[PDB]
């Protein structure tokens, strides 16, 4: 989050947290009431037949 | 869709992996920083924890009681921030009124507002 | 905590957010303590 | 009852201005709509510094590093990607203008037939029976405050659907009939304001043996007490 | 007594962009990373698209904020709604009609709709119970009840006919409205073709489906059309090529696909809207538009759920 005078006052890690994935994904720093979707939940394969 | 084993002669059916979004629901953070997290169509034990038609729901908990939608989560169910954490339940349609009627009876209005 | 941010590059920005890709210690990650 | 309804009428149009003083949300689809303009601007914008497998997105940097007959490649890698990218962001803003137009055609039949008389369309020109509208502008769009009529306090009565008399079946003219429980009166549907049942407000249709539900009472006709 | 179909929603099918491009390969997706915000693009019509669903679906049946429900003394003049109240037979406790109706009809997913099929249900039985019980003061604010032979006796006045003529005519126009339902019946249980709009529009969204799923398995040109063969038998220079390739041509299928849905739910809410209109002047009320609610004098009108659809039955 840049400032008036080019510094940077916060900053929010995008792997931090749900929340914190859903502030990287609206891109604004304060998430309004609703559901968001965020990320795409996929398994991975273990073995090799 | 299914194959069959070259060593064993038997029929084996593919399933696809389990895959699908994953939505957050919560208030406004001008309200509290507490979320939930919805996995859409894929089971809980692929994974306060709940199973609904919509897939899983992590961090709320369901309770009984039916009020208004607040936060969609569909197929039954909505999402609200009650006193505090996120609890999911199933919708009212609206407060149910049972109408008096019969074959005699005749509800009149005595006063009026203009809105 | 949240220590280890550092500007990305030489770029002026006012008043906007901006999302980066790059190296960054991670928030609230264990740190190692040296007294050595 | 004209100063209730002026008090009524204040008090209103004083609530319709504190909500929209407080409420954000109320003009959720102007702002909406603007923001889904910005971002397709911007989204165009942004698309325009892809590479689209080309070794860059600068076109003067392509230009000048590569020769000529790469460069040729590089170049048309780089506009058809541009070229794809406009065509999206045209076609779905013919689609967001289609659905503008249709909008601004339910706000003009809206205005048309709400503002400039009363319509009787019911949840057309909102909740209840609408009385009548205002038109104000705002930013790329109107807003209608409808003004309307709502019946507010109910009671209950006896109802029947005709009164025989002598014989004779006497159905209300404008109204309905019903009673308290000691007597009998016909009211204005909407509104309760009982009045003596006479034969001015009634007509004859048929006899008391066919209809279903008929009651016993008596009519007035003031000529009998006048003469 | 006429039927009158109309679709309200769609199926909600939401399709991951990288995943249907890319089949779970990093080299694929590090070449799809040079095209920027394609497939966010897509993705957000998508879910625009799904939302509006909702919200043509909720526009077209929550239109009361209350939950009526009949008394248990089904007296009514004569006329007989037991075809189109709900029962308590049917776990999904749904009309008969109802039930005839519902019984007559790869990185890609289908959210189920907000509304489930027995709140629908619900809605509707509930708007059958005000128009039955209270007519159009439900619709206009507070239910007030009234007994169905008035109610019958103002639709009549409405439209220019006095009402001695239904008081000295009350049997048979319970008698006729009785065979008209029966008669409804009849024709929804034998004709197939009854049905067509909703049917074709789920064999559209089907064979879009499916076309894009054929396209998935197209060539476009490259050596092959399997992203794991193509990887493995050529070197990275060609299978670079090859990749872009592959991804132009599902790129671009996947956009004509988005396209002509978004034309296909643009279609759909405008009959949305055209059913919430018509919801709202003839259920709701009295309309004087000629043949807006069915040939004839419109006296009235009955509500039924379908799959993706809703049934009027204009009397």
């Amino acid at each position: 989050k840049y400032n008036e005078n080019g510094t940077i006052t916060d900053a929010v890690d995008c792997a931090l947290d749900p929340l914190s994935e859903t502030k990287c994904t609206l891109k604004s720093f304060t998430v309004e009431k609703g559901i968001y979707q965020t990320s795409n939940f996929r398994v991975q394969p273990t073995e090799s037949i | 869709d299914a194959v069959r084993d070259p060593q064993t002669l038997e029929i084996l059916d593919i399933t696809p992996c389990s895959f699908g979004g994953v939505s957050v629901i919560t208030p406004g953070t001008n309200t509290s920083n507490q979320v939930a997290v919805l996995y859409q169509d894929v089971n809980c034990t692929e994974v306060n924890v709940f199973q609904t038609r919509a897939g899983c729901l992590i961090g709320a908990e369901h309770v009984n009681n039916s009020y208004e939608c607040d936060i969609p989560i569909g197929a039954g169910i909505c999402a609200s921030y009650q006193t505090q954490s996120i609890i999911a339940y199933t919708m009212s349609l609206g407060a149910e009124n049972s109408v008096a009627y019969s074959n005699n009876s005749i509800a009149i209005p005595t006063n009026f507002t203009i809105s | 905590f949240t220590r280890g941010v550092y500007y990305p590059d030489k770029v002026f920005r006012s008043s906007v957010l901006h999302s980066t890709q790059d190296l960054f210690l991670p928030f609230f990650s264990n740190v190692t303590w040296f007294h050595d | 009852n004209q100063k209730l309804i002026a008090n009524q009428f204040n008090s209103a149009i004083g609530k319709i201005q504190d909500s929209l003083s407080s409420t954000p949300s109320a003009l959720g689809k102007l702002q909406d709509v603007v923001n889904q303009n910005a971002q397709a601007l911007n989204t165009l914008v942004k698309q325009l510094s892809s590479n689209f497998g080309a070794i860059s997105s600068v076109l003067n940097d392509i230009l000048s590093r590569l020769d000529p007959p790469e460069a040729e490649v590089q170049i048309d890698r780089l506009i058809t990607g541009r070229l794809q990218s406009l065509q999206t962001y045209v076609t779905q803003q013919l689609i967001r203008a289609a659905e503008i137009r249709a909008s601004a055609n339910l706000a003009a039949t809206k205005m048309s037939e709400c503002v400039l008389g009363q319509s009787k369309r019911v949840d057309f020109c909102g909740k209840g029976y609408h009385l009548m509208s205002f038109p104000q502008s705002a930013p790329h769009g109107v807003v209608f405050l409808h003004v309307t009529y709502v019946p507010a306090q109910e009671k209950n009565f006896t109802t029947a659907p005709a009164i025989c008399h002598d014989g004779k079946a006497h159905f209300p003219r404008e109204g309905v009939f019903v009673s308290n429980g000691t007597h009998w009166f016909v009211t204005q549907r909407n509104f309760y304001e009982p009045q003596i049942i006479t034969t001015d407000n009634t007509f004859v249709s048929g006899n008391c043996d066919v209809v279903i539900g008929i009651v016993n009472n008596t009519v007035y006709d003031p000529l009998q007490p006048e003469l | 007594v006429t039927t009158e179909i109309l679709p309200v929603s769609m199926t909600k099918t939401s399709v991951d962009c990288t995943m249907y491009i890319c089949g779970d390969s990093t080299e694929c997706s590090n070449l799809l990373l040079q095209y920027g915000s394609f497939c966010t693009q897509l993705n957000r019509a998508l879910t625009g698209i799904a939302v509006e669903q909702d919200k043509n679906t909720q526009e077209v049946f929550a239109q009361v904020k209350q939950i009526y429900k009949t008394p248990p003394i089904k007296d009514f003049g004569g006329f007989n709604f037991s075809q189109i109240l709900p029962d308590p037979s049917k776990p999904s406790k749904r009309s008969p009609i109802e039930d005839l109706l519902f019984n007559k009809v790869n990185g890609l997913t289908v959210l189920p709709p907000l509304l489930t099929d027995e709140m629908i249900a619900q809605y509707t039985s509930a708007l059958l119970a005000g128009t039955i019980t209270s007519g159009w003061t439900f619709g206009a604010g507070p239910a007030l009840q009234i007994p169905f032979p008035m109610q019958m006796a103002y639709r009549f006045n409405g439209i220019g006919v006095t009402q001695n003529v239904l008081y000295e005519n009350q049997k048979l126009i319970a008698n006729q409205f009785n065979s008209a339902i029966g008669k409804i019946q009849d024709s929804l249980s034998s004709t197939p073709s009854a049905l067509g709009k909703l049917q074709d529009v789920v064999n559209q969204n089907a064979q879009a489906l499916n076309t894009l799923v054929k396209q998935l398995s197209s060539n476009f040109g490259a050596i092959s059309s399997v992203l794991n063969d193509i990887l493995s038998r050529l070197d990275p220079p060609e299978a670079e090529v090859q990749i872009d390739r592959l991804i132009t041509g599902r790129l671009q299928s996947l956009q004509t696909y988005v396209t002509q849905q978004l034309i296909r739910a643009a279609e759909i809410r405008a009959s949305a809207n055209l059913a919430a209109t018509k919801m709202s002047e003839c259920v709701l009320g009295q309309s004087k538009r000629v043949d807006f609610c069915g040939k004839g004098y419109h006296l009235m009108s009955f509500p039924q759920s379908a799959p993706h659809g809703v049934v009027f039955l204009h009397v």
